[PDB]
């Protein structure tokens, strides 16, 4: 996967720290301070093997004579997510440490 | 996996823990400075917090001491040596 860095404008893993000072949550979240949970942004081709070259020949025939096909373009999307440790207080001042999953992109790809 | 300090007084017979492969030791202190909670930390993708042989302590209380290290057992105890 390719990770953004800032020139290209493909489908890219960019670096997204979010601060919990800034958001005002550093209240009630003991740690971490924040995370990076970075994101996917970037350009993707339109969405196989071999009948799919031939659906290929059908759209560039139908855009070549100003015709539009079906304009189906994939999306930059995350494919490998981690799980981030996170302590926190719990509604009754009690302190909690849960693993919350599915927090950090690593890996962003197309559909 | 790493052998971390453990310690949960929220719902140790000896004292130790399996981590999941790839996470560390983690500890918060509380005043009177005491032991609130230690254990395995699985937050990397940060090492700007996690990078450390020996536990480290770097709107919050202020009275406060969390940190994460990365070899066995060494969240029971911290330091803190910031330059004047």
């Amino acid at each position: 996967g390719l990770e953004c860095d800032g020139r290209t404008n493909l489908c890219c893993r960019q670096q997204f720290f979010i601060d919990f000072r800034l958001i005002g949550w550093n209240d009630w979240i003991i740690a971490p301070t924040g995370y990076y949970g970075n994101y996917c942004e970037g350009s993707c081709p339109a969405y196989p093997g071999s009948a799919s070259s031939f659906h290929t020949a059908v759209v560039n025939q139908y855009r070549m004579r100003g015709l539009n096909p079906g304009t189906v373009n994939s999306c930059c999307i995350p494919t490998k997510l981690s799980t981030m440790s996170m302590l926190y207080f719990d509604d009754e001042y009690n302190i909690v440490k849960r693993d919350v999953p599915n927090m950090i992109v690593e890996e962003c790809g197309c559909a | 996996e790493r052998l971390c300090a453990f310690k949960d007084p929220y719902q140790h017979e000896n004292g130790t823990i399996l981590c999941s492969k790839g996470s560390t030791c983690y500890g918060l202190w509380e005043g009177d400075i005491n032991l609130v909670k230690q254990g395995c930390w699985s937050h990397i993708g940060d090492p700007q917090e996690c990078h450390y042989e020996e536990c480290v302590v770097t709107i919050q209380n202020g009275t406060y001491r969390f940190c994460c290290c990365s070899t066995d057992l060494c969240n029971v105890n911290f330091t803190e040596n910031f330059p004047p």
